[PDB]
Formats: structure tokens, C-alpha cells, sequence
């Protein structure tokens, strides 16, 4: 019982660190998606200007 | 659930656990305003907690013992904690042993073939004792037949065994937490 | 049933992706990697020809 | 062929002279109370850590 | 048979601390979803006014 | 999608490499500015420094190897490959250096398995951060000779072996009974008769 | 020395490819300029041998 | 020569494998194990009874944590894949091409061999006496086969040579009459001269593989002086063994229970190699048993029977493995180094000349 | 069942429990007079005492030993209880190791496909060794095939597992009460 408690604690801490890393990467990629959308809008605006 | 052959501290901790389980079930079954729950699920909360009171028993000795002098459209934790606390202490609404279910199924199966016709079982359910609704009978037929749509008879022994196992699992789930709570200083 | 709803939603049991299913995310990653690798070889061959 | 296991003499273990051989009944009920709930303090730490 | 004073009967704290964390994280997640609703409102105003 | 993401990953990997180069240049310049006296740096500090260098170089290896795995610019790929091999070499050298200074506990352990767990947790990474899976580009690169070798091997195998599937480790089972079919039949008959007698007496 | 190799490779890549405008070459394919620059040795050495 | 080798079954196309296929954990508490080992050794130093100290030091120092599976994977990758798989690393790294391996049967040596061969796409030539038994009956054939394999490795780059059962070729001569064919032991002289001659060029990306099952059989000095490096595969630990159990059970496609006490089975299974683990897992589940897993959840007693059926490694075998690892690797050499004082002098040595 | 390496008090308790179990089995086979049972039932009782003796073994050894000075069609309890006790203590006719049964079945399955044809099993049981009767083969086929009427082959592994589990359950049930049983003074 003690051994299982210890192991579960350590593996829980491990996945906590993993989940923190995953959240950081998810935030970075969401910011990247926002910037990609902004790039698409910029391309569209310059496209309309060049068409004019 | 409650063991009346324990020490005074053990009895007090069992009572406080009953109180906290009542609180947990009530909160998980409160819809809008904290501290209020409809009386329909009060037997549902009891079943969540293992008690098996009959509908007539629930209406005659449960609701009046917990309802206010002024008819309250919903019950609060106030009368919900001590009621089933005392019920579990005295085991007022403990369901019969599995042998009771075995004898019941054998009686329903007069010929003792090991299974009961779906039509006969539905007739008993909807005409004897506490009648079930049509959907309740449909669910009973589905589960007892293992969700068999074309089944005509049900092996009561396998259904009894599965029901006993599932009841044991749910009792383990509910009782987990029956144990610690201690007097706070 | 409510316990398993909490398991999946509050996050008790992992939702394992079956590799055999057509829409598994790993399948999309493998297809993209295969296309990308063929891309490196295509650029390699045409760059050699250009040189 | 089957190498039939030798009929080694059974345990009949000589009870170790550990701390389990100290005091009489009433203090055994007291020690009872001293290891009767909590070890599931530890098992429940296991359970909660597993849930987390 | 030592099952109720310092060995085997502390499951109550198990499930009660689990439920106490459930309530702490419910408050935390409700505030987080308030923040998410505020972010949704800001994005909604921005995008609708862009349209 | 893949091109831009791998460009950013190479950018981060080069940032890590520049971080390590500046870090390691730091001791040389500090020594140059303080060459007069001797250095009483315990093996603990050198172990920490080399272990952090090793872990950062492992991260660089992972990112660069994945990029070359999915880097499509052949001109970019050649540079990535040469830089990856150089980094792999200095990584092996860093591992050896950590091996030499494995003098913890006031000892002289020249262990090929130095322990970096304390730094790993102190650095806020899980153990898998040390993973170094073998790069898969060893096959594609100059794949002609090895593919020809495998072709010749399979041709010879069909020439004599008559099989092509890769041999699996066949472990002989010591649970084989050296008894004639009559003995097995009699044993089964005894089993069946015993169980039937049990059933009839139960009835 | 391998430190020198890796570092110098880093600076040379930063100078050449980082300062390379891929917007026109959206496919990240080889640039004719690098092709000429790295091919000049081959032609020059062929000419030197023939001469 | 390649055709002759293929007809002789010395060269085989081993099953492809990956290095990440070696399910292993990092030494999370290895440093604390080392701290406890050092403290216990220091306490032993404080002991007074000479007999007790001698008895304690005679047994292997189990307090030392064994090399981690993650560390072993790192070492194997760095020493093989980069040198075997990269020319530049081979030139710029230590010029070694001889690895020895010590571990229990099926403990994963074949897994590592398969992973390296598949990753580097290298021919695996097994000259193990078992893999060649019943075909060679004279010294000339063994010499010719060794020469052909070495030439193939030099010219058929990349190439790798694996050889199990190395004890029979470099074991204890003074021991009793081993049932193995004496002809295998004669390989020492050809391989001895090959090693002393530096046959394979240091840059040439060809390595010789030596992996055994019982390290104590081989001569320790020759192992130390004849192989570039030696590796000992540790017995699975609680965490690593439990994770291996989980990985195999998911591989067999069996459902995962929520209340199953994995560490309990881990404790029950202590003392078995990886090969025994895999054999027991394969034995427990069959076609109809796997098809019937849904009806019957995995039961603890299911693993009770097979565990005893598979070969079992006693604590004595683990102790001997640890002793061989410490001695052949030279760790005991460091241990003796850091204990002898420098007070003793170098005085008279000439009077005793009669 | 009977442990031959326990304490002297444990030895006496086990012997008394085995004697009581033998007496109960004898009574189960008693039809006309207590203390006499049919000879044909001799092996059958052994199968509840944990012994699975072969017909030849019982005919050659069990029958002559149990029989008195003159051949009798009925075996008296006086000559049955002691012989049964010694046989059980010696575990002479205990069922072989389940691994032995698995090895025998795999030997029967030459190709090692994990199954044996019903006709092949019938031929083996009726033409080699001590041939079974028709009812013996019918029961063996029915229960090996889990009473499947459409079964065409028998998987030896699961059949052996089921038979071993049933035997263990039967042995534990027959042994029931040994904990509560006490040596009679």
C-alpha cells in the first residue's frame, strides 16, 4: 500500500509537469493561429488593393 | 452501513459520515438553489446511498417525517440529514437478503423451469404490488434479457447474480468514505 | 453512468485513439510525414538535376 | 518428464520473537484502536493520488 | 480485525477531500469560465464590429 | 504548416546551441580574466555544468533530428545533417566528460551511467527529456549500398533458406511430456471418469 | 574543434539562410544563387584540370 | 563468401526493431540509492567485528543502484547507432567496436540487437555456439567462417557480429566437464589474434557483439582486456517492471481495470528477467482466453501459475551478476583504490635474496 | 485437502474431518443398510475425497484391499473408512497436474491448433486404452463443448480450465467446515 502510494504520487507529479508543458504549447500554438488569421486577412486586404 | 456494535466514538463517526453522505448526495442533486432538492429524488438519494424503502413506506414514514409543518415544495438538508442518519443507524429500510430475491423469483416461476416468461413478469410488475410504468418494464425486460430485443424468457438466476454483483460494487462505491470523519477541535 | 461522465469530462479515463480508425490523429500525422518526406526526396532529385 | 517437486518439510514456522509478544489483552484492544482506521489514511492517500 | 481506529477506516477523508477538491476546482473552473466568457465577449465584439 | 513549424523549431534549436556555446565560453573567458590563481571547483559544480550541457544538447539533438526528418530544403538539409552529426559528436564527448567526473561521495566512479535525476527535477523536466531515440536517417542517406546488400541477402536466403520473414526468437518450452499417445489418452480418460463419477454422485 | 565547426555553421546559416526571403520562394526550394555559388568550384576545377 | 554464409545460416535477417521499443524508466531514485549505499558502507567501516565485516564485504554491494534501463538505452545508442550509423561520429569519437553484454535469458538482449539492426539496416551475423551447433566439427571451418564474417563486415559496411554463449569460448577451463562442444572454446585464439591486430579499422563502422546469460562463466580479466566496453542489464524494478506489464497487457489488447493493483503483481514478480516476463504474458493469454477477456476480467491468480512455470532467477544469481558487473567494469578496482593508505613505505627488499 | 506435514493437533483434526467426510459420502451412497455400500460406487466416492483412481487400479488394488476374506458385492463401512483415510493421506489417486492434462491434449493435437475434432476424441476414447461407454463419451463431448449443440471441435485449453475450476470449487465445497470442525475427545 505504501509503495503504491509513493509510485502514484511520483507519476502524478510527472503528468502534472507534462500537462503544464502541454498547456504552454497549446497557448503558443493558439497565438500562432491568431497570427496566421491576421496574415490571411492582410493578404486579402492587399489582394483587394492590388485588384483596385 | 451503520454498525451499532461499535464504540461511542465509532457510532459518532458513523453518524457524521451519514450526515456528510447526505450532504454530498443532496448537493449533487440540487438543481438551482443550494440547499433544496425535490422530494421525487429523495428515494433516489436513498438508493444512491443503498437504502431500499418501498414507495408506500417512503411516502408514509419518510416524507412526513422530513416535510415541514407548512408544506414545502422541496426538502432541504435540514430534515434530510438526521432522517436517514437515524434510518441507517437503525437500518429501517435495509433491503432483504439476496436469498429473498431468489425465493421471489422462484415463486414467480411456479413450474421452476429456471426462467420466467417476459409477459408473465411484466404482468406481475404492472399488476402486483407496486406497479411499474411501461418504460420501467421495458428497461427491466432489456436488462434482465441483457438488452435482448427478441428474447421471450429471462433466466432469473443470472439476473439475480448480476444484480447482486452490481449492488456489491455500488455499495463499495458508497461506503468508501463511510469511515474517517473525526471530531474537529 | 454519472461517474463515467465525470471520468470522461472532468478527466478520469483517457480517450484512447484507435490507430485502425480512418480519422485517427496519428493517421493524419503519418500521412503528413509521408508527404513531407517524399517532398524532401523530390526537392533532392530536382535540385541535383538543376545543379 | 515431470520433475516431481521434493516433499520438503512444511513450514511449522517458529514464531519470530519480534515486538508482537509484549503485553496482555486490554492493551491489545488499545493497540487495536491504535492501528484500526488510519492505515486507510494511507490507502486513501493512494486512492486520492490515483484519482488526481 | 483492527479495522476502525488507526488502520482501515479513513476512507471518509478520502472521498471528502476528493469532494473538497471537487468544489475548489469547481469554483476555480467557474471563475475560469467567467474569464472564458469575457474573452468570448471581447472576441465577439471585435469580430462582429470587424464584420 | 510543416515548413514554418520546422523553421521555428530549428530557430529554437540554434538558440539552444548558441546558449550552450556562450555558457561554455563563459568559463574560458572567466579563467582568462582570473588565470593567476588555481580553481577550487568541486566535482559537484562541474557535474552540474556538464549535466545541464548534456540535457540541453539532448534537446537540441531531438529538435534537429526531427527537423531533418521533416526538413525539405535539400540545401538546408545538408547543413542540418552536418550540424546534427557535429552536435551528436560533442554530445558523446559531453557524456564521456560527465562519466570521468562521476566522483560523487568523495569517490572515483568512472561510470558510463552518470545520474542526472537531481538536476532533471531541479530543472523542471520529466525523465523522458533524456530520451535519445536513434535517428532514422541512417537508412535513407547512402541507402543504395545497404539496399543492394539487403537485396543480395534476400536473394541468398531464397537461394538456400527458402524463407523471407525475419526469424523470431523461438524459445523452446520445457513443458513437453516425453510420453506416448497411450499415456496421454489414459490420463485424459482418468480425468473424464473422475469428473463423471463426481457428477453422478453429486446427482 | 567540433565546437568550432558547429558554431561557425551556426553563424554561416544565420548569415545566409536566415537573411533569405522565402516569400517569393514560398515552397522553400533551392535558390539559384546558392546553386551558382556552390557550383562555381566544380566548373573552375574542371577548367583547371583541362588547362 | 556471402552465399556460403547464407547457406550456413550464420547470417540471418533479424526482425526489425526500434530503440524506443525498450520500455524503460529513468533512474529517478538511483542517486538516493547511491547515497544509502555510501552511508551503509560508511557504517560498515565503523563496525568492530572483523568476521562480520569480512562476511558483509564478501557478498556483493547490493546497495549500489544498477544502471538504469534509460541509461542503458542511452549508452547503447551512443556507442552503436552514432558510430555504426554515422561515419563522422565514428571518426570523431572513441574508436571502439567491441561490446560485451551480461544478463538473464530473454532479458532484452535480442530486443536491443533487433532495434540496432533495424535502425542501422545492418546485417547481423550470430556466431554463437548455439546458433552454429551441429554444423562445425573442426578448427579449419571455424577459422574460415570467422575470416569470412570479418571480411564481410569490413567490405559489407555497415556490418555487425553478434555472438551469444560466449562463456563456452572464454569460460573457466578448470571447471568441471561442461556438456558444450569443446570445439567452441578454440575460438579464443583466432579472436584473440584478431583483437590484438586491430582488424576492423577504427573509422570503419563495424562492431562485434558479445552478450551472455551467465557472466560468472567467462574469465574476468579476459573480458576486461578484450572488449571495448561491457554492459549489464539490470533486473526490472518496481516502476519499470509495472510499466512493462502495462505495455505488454495493452499490446495483447486486454482491457485495463481501474482498481487493479499493478504494484502488487510487480512485487509478486520480483526476481524474473524480461524474457521470463514476456514468456509468462504469452502463456497466460491464448486465442480463446483473449477472446474471452471481456467476459472475465484479468485475475491475479492468472499470473500465479505461469510465474513459477517460467525460469526463476534466485537472489544469488542477481548478487553474482552485480559482483561480475563491479569487478569486470573495474568498480571494485576503484573501491580498493580509495581505501589503501599512503603511509606504508618501500623499504628493505634486498636482504631476502637466498 | 489433507496436509501430511502439519502439527500433531492439526494432524488429528484433519484425520477426524476426513473420517467425517468419508462417513458422509458413505451415507450418501447408503440405500438399504448403514455401513454397507455398493462395490461399483467405490471409485465414485474416491472422486469426492479428491481421488480419481482408474478402473484398472481400483479393480486390481482397491477392490482386493477393501474386500474381506471372501468376495462380497457390498463393502462395509468398517473396511471402507480406514482404507479411504490412508488413501487420502497418501494422495495415491489424486488427479494429475493440470499441466499434464494440457500436455496430453497438445499431444493429441498433432498440429498444435488448439482444438481437437469431436470424432477424433471419440475414436481415441473408444479405441485406445480403457474404452469409455456411450454415455461417458456423450457427457465428455457435451461438457467439453460447454453443452454446445452446434460445436464441431473442442478447445482443450478452456475445457481444461473449466474442469479444473469446477474440481476446485467441488473440493472446497466438500471441505467446507474444516475451520469450524474440532477434534472430538
Amino acid at each position: 500500500e505504501k509503495k503504491l502510494l509513493a509510485f502514484y504520487q511520483q507519476e502524478r507529479q510527472k503528468i502534472n509537469y507534462n500537462w503544464i508543458i502541454a498547456k504552454k504549447e497549446l497557448e503558443d500554438k493558439k497565438s500562432e493561429l491568431i497570427n496566421k488569421e491576421r496574415e490571411i486577412q492582410d493578404l486579402q486586404e492587399n489582394h483587394f488593393m492590388t485588384l483596385n | 452501513m451503520y454498525d451499532p456494535n461499535t464504540s461511542q466514538t465509532e457510532k459518532q463517526k458513523q453518524e457524521e459520515f451519514l450526515k456528510l453522505k447526505i450532504q454530498e448526495a443532496f448537493n449533487l442533486f440540487v438543481k438551482d438553489k443550494k440547499g433544496i432538492v425535490d422530494k421525487r429524488e429523495i428515494p433516489y438519494i436513498m438508493r444512491y446511498l443503498g437504502q431500499f424503502p418501498s414507495e408506500a413506506q417512503v411516502r408514509d414514514a419518510i416524507l412526513p417525517e422530513i416535510e415541514e409543518d407548512e408544506p414545502s415544495e422541496f426538502i432541504k438538508y435540514s430534515k434530510f440529514e438526521p432522517y436517514m442518519l437515524k434510518v441507517l443507524k437503525e437500518r429501517e429500510y435495509e433491503p432483504d437478503d439476496p436469498e429473498a430475491l431468489l425465493a421471489a423469483f422462484k415463486l414467480l416461476d411456479q413450474e421452476g423451469k429456471g426462467y420466467i416468461e417476459i409477459d408473465m413478469m411484466k404482468t406481475f410488475l404492472e399488476k402486483q404490488g407496486i406497479e411499474f410504468r411501461e418504460q420501467e418494464t421495458k428497461s427491466f425486460i432489456e436488462f434482465a434479457t441483457n438488452k435482448d430485443p427478441n428474447a421471450t424468457v429471462i433466466y432469473y438466476e443470472d439476473y439475480i447474480s448480476r444484480l447482486q454483483a452490481f449492488t456489491d460494487k455500488h455499495i463499495e462505491s458508497v461506503m468508501k468514505g463511510y469511515n474517517n470523519f473525526q471530531v474537529k477541535k | 453512468d454519472i461517474r463515467e461522465e465525470e471520468l470522461l469530462f472532468l478527466g478520469m479515463k483517457k480517450v484512447v485513439e484507435d490507430p485502425t480508425l480512418p480519422e485517427s490523429q496519428y493517421k493524419q500525422a503519418q500521412n503528413k510525414r509521408q508527404k513531407m518526406k517524399y517532398i524532401q526526396e523530390e526537392h533532392e532529385q530536382e535540385f541535383n538535376d538543376e545543379i | 518428464m515431470p520433475p516431481k517437486k521434493a516433499k520438503g518439510k512444511k513450514k511449522k514456522e517458529e514464531e519470530p520473537d519480534d515486538e508482537y509478544k509484549s503485553m496482555t489483552g486490554a492493551d491489545l484492544t488499545q493497540t487495536l484502536e491504535k492501528l484500526k482506521e488510519r492505515v486507510n489514511e494511507m490507502r486513501t492517500n493512494r486512492n486520492y493520488i490515483q484519482m488526481d | 480485525a483492527r479495522i476502525k481506529d488507526e488502520q482501515k477506516v479513513v476512507t471518509f477523508n478520502k472521498k471528502k477531500l476528493i469532494t473538497y477538491w471537487r468544489k475548489i476546482m469547481r469554483i476555480a473552473k467557474t471563475e475560469q469560465l467567467k474569464n472564458e466568457i469575457d474573452i468570448y465577449s471581447q472576441n465577439n465584439q471585435r469580430e462582429l464590429d470587424s464584420k | 504548416m510543416s515548413n514554418m513549424m520546422y523553421n521555428m523549431k530549428w530557430q529554437e534549436a540554434i538558440n539552444d546551441l548558441m546558449e550552450q556555446v556562450t555558457l561554455e565560453y563563459l568559463p574560458l573567458e572567466q579563467n582568462e580574466q582570473q588565470l593567476g590563481m588555481k580553481y577550487k571547483r568541486d566535482s559537484s559544480e562541474w557535474f552540474h555544468f556538464w549535466a545541464t550541457l548534456y540535457i540541453k544538447y539532448i534537446d537540441i539533438y531531438k529538435k534537429l533530428e526531427d527537423c531533418y526528418d521533416q526538413l525539405v530544403h535539400p540545401q538546408k538539409r545538408v547543413l542540418l545533417k552536418e550540424m546534427l552529426e557535429n552536435v551528436i559528436v560533442r554530445l558523446c564527448e559531453t557524456k564521456s566528460q560527465v562519466v570521468k567526473y562521476n566522483t560523487q561521495y568523495d569517490a572515483t566512479y568512472k561510470s558510463d551511467y552518470p545520474n542526472l535525476d537531481e538536476l532533471v527535477m531541479d530543472l523542471k523536466l520529466t525523465p523522458d527529456c533524456l530520451d535519445i531515440p536513434i535517428p532514422r536517417y541512417f537508412r535513407e542517406e547512402d541507402k543504395k549500398r545497404l539496399d543492394e546488400r539487403n537485396q543480395i541477402l534476400d536473394a541468398l536466403l531464397l537461394e538456400y533458406t527458402d524463407t523471407k520473414e525475419p526469424q523470431e526468437e523461438q524459445y523452446e518450452d520445457q513443458n513437453t511430456l516425453q510420453a506416448d499417445m497411450d499415456t496421454a489418452i489414459r490420463i485424459i480418460q482418468r480425468y473424464e471418469r473422475g469428473r463423471q463419477g463426481i457428477e453422478r454422485a453429486n446427482l | 574543434p567540433i565546437v568550432l565547426k558547429l558554431q561557425e555553421q551556426i553563424e554561416k546559416h544565420s548569415g545566409e539562410w536566415s537573411k533569405r526571403d522565402e516569400t517569393n520562394n514560398f515552397e522553400q526550394k533551392h535558390e539559384t544563387e546558392l546553386a551558382k555559388m556552390l557550383i562555381k568550384p566544380v566548373v573552375e576545377e574542371q577548367i583547371k584540370q583541362q588547362v | 563468401i556471402l552465399a556460403g554464409l547464407v547457406e550456413k545460416r550464420v547470417a540471418k535477417k533479424l526482425i526489425p526493431a526500434s530503440l524506443m521499443d525498450l520500455k524503460g524508466e529513468q533512474n529517478v531514485l538511483g542517486k538516493i540509492q547511491e547515497i544509502q549505499a555510501d552511508e551503509n558502507l560508511k557504517k560498515t567501516e565503523a563496525l568492530t567485528d572483523a568476521k562480520l565485516k569480512k562476511a558483509q564485504l564478501e557478498e556483493p554491494s547490493t546497495k549500489m543502484p544498477d544502471p538504469s534501463i534509460a541509461q542503458i538505452r542511452q549508452i547503447i545508442a551512443e556507442y552503436i547507432a552514432f558510430p555504426l550509423g554515422s561515419k563522422y561520429a565514428k571518426e570523431k569519437l572513441d574508436k571502439m567496436n567491441y561490446f560485451f553484454f551480461m544478463g538473464p535469458r530473454g532479458s532484452g538482449k535480442t530486443l536491443a540487437v533487433r532495434a540496432l539492426a533495424h535502425e542501422c539496416n545492418a546485417i547481423v551475423l550470430d556466431i554463437s555456439p548455439s546458433n552454429i551447433d551441429g554444423q562445425y566439427t573442426d578448427k579449419k571451418q571455424i577459422d574460415g567462417m570467422i575470416n569470412s564474417a570479418f571480411k564481410v563486415a569490413k567490405e559489407f559496411q555497415p556490418a555487425i557480429i553478434y555472438c551469444e554463449d560466449f562463456e563456452y569460448i572464454f569460460g573457466q577451463a578448470k571447471k568441471k566437464k561442461s556438456q558444450v562442444n569443446p570445439l567452441f572454446a578454440k575460438m579464443k585464439k583466432p579472436l584473440m589474434d584478431f583483437k590484438k591486430g586491430k582488424f576492423f579499422e577504427p573509422e570503419d563502422r563495424v562492431v562485434f557483439i558479445g552478450s551472455t546469460n551467465r557472466p560468472w562463466d567467462c574469465s574476468q580479466k579476459e573480458i576486461k582486456s578484450f572488449f571495448d566496453k561491457k554492459i549489464y542489464f539490470p533486473f526490472p524494478n518496481y516502476g519499470t517492471r509495472m510499466l512493462l506489464f502495462k505495455t505488454f497487457l495493452e499490446q495483447k489488447k486486454v482491457p485495463l481495470p481501474d482498481n487493479f493493483p499493478i504494484n502488487t503483481i510487480a512485487h509478486i514478480t520480483e526476481g524474473w528477467s524480461a524474457g521470463s516476463f514476456k514468456m509468462a504474458i504469452d502463456r497466460v493469454f491464448t486465442e480463446r482466453r483473449l477472446q474471452k477477456i471481456n467476459e472475465e476480467q484479468i485475475k491475479l491468480s492468472e499470473f500465479i501459475g505461469p510465474l513459477s512455470n517460467v525460469p526463476f532467477t534466485s537472489k544469488e544469481e542477481f548478487k553474482e551478476f552485480k559482483k561480475f558487473n563491479q569487478v569486470v567494469t573495474g568498480l571494485q578496482a576503484n573501491y580498493e583504490a580509495k581505501k589503501a593508505p599512503a603511509d606504508d613505505q618501500k623499504g628493505d627488499k634486498n636482504k631476502k635474496k637466498k
